[PDB]
């Protein structure tokens, strides 16, 4: 909605101002762990042909967008629950209580949930996340794609994540901090401010996929 | 299927 119009200006602004040609890149002037997000895809497993893609937030919280587009999310307690469906509704629920309409879908929250703490790699191992506020509920999946290149995660709390799949690089873009954060190759990660890379640059490597990810934001837009 | 990356 407005956040994905929000972002997509954020991209714009930044890659016009050709932030790799400048006399003194600064980048190292940019840094904001001040703005380190709360929640980000630290797993995530793509079985669409059958169910859909379940994932894994810094929290243990698990979450599952189905293909009929209905959601399940699993809180990091290991017990509440969160049903979202299509059209857009919540309802709260457990797993001590026996909803008889979703068992068929909490075996498969499950089953996923089992996969990703078996064989995945939690993302972003180093990171400490930002504080969130008391009682905030987790948000969801919204809408995802996955190329050749890259996946793109996009959650309901604004945030992008993009995985390049070649680079082993990850970006999450947050609209409301105005800042990405860029993983390395070498698993090491920054926070930047928007506003202040149009101002002091970053290098080819940051620059390059913030030029990507904006096409990727057109991408969403444009569905 | 396709999963992201595997602890290695």
């Amino acid at each position: 909605e407005c956040h994905l119009s929000d972002l997509l200006q954020q991209l714009t602004s930044v890659n016009a101002s050709k932030p790799s040609e400048r006399g003194l890149v600064r980048q190292e002037e940019a840094e904001d762990p001040a703005c380190i997000p709360i929640f980000w895809v630290s797993k995530w497993v793509d079985y669409s042909d059958k169910y859909g893609l379940g994932y894994q937030l810094c929290d243990n919280s698990v979450g599952v967008l189905f293909n009929d587009s209905t959601r399940l999310i699993l809180y990091n307690d290991g017990d509440s629950l969160q049903y979202i469906e299509r059209d857009g509704t919540e309802s709260y629920l457990t797993v001590s209580s026996h909803p008889n309409s979703l068992m068929k879908k909490i075996t498969l929250l499950n089953y996923f949930r089992n996969y990703m703490s078996e064989h995945l790699l939690k993302a972003g191992a180093n990171i400490t996340p930002r504080e969130g506020d008391e009682l905030a509920r987790l948000p969801y999946l919204r809408t995802w794609f996955r190329t050749r290149s890259a996946i793109i995660l996009h959650l309901s709390n604004g945030t992008v994540q993009i995985n390049f799949f070649q680079d082993h690089t990850k970006l999450i873009l947050c609209p409301l901090m105005a800042a990405v954060t860029y993983i390395n190759e070498k698993r090491d990660f920054q926070t930047y401010r928007l506003s202040l890379l149009e101002e002091y640059g970053c290098c080819k490597e940051l620059a390059s996929r913030l030029r990507y990810a904006r096409t990727m934001v057109d991408k969403l837009l444009s569905s | 299927h396709y999963p992201s990356t595997t602890a290695l």
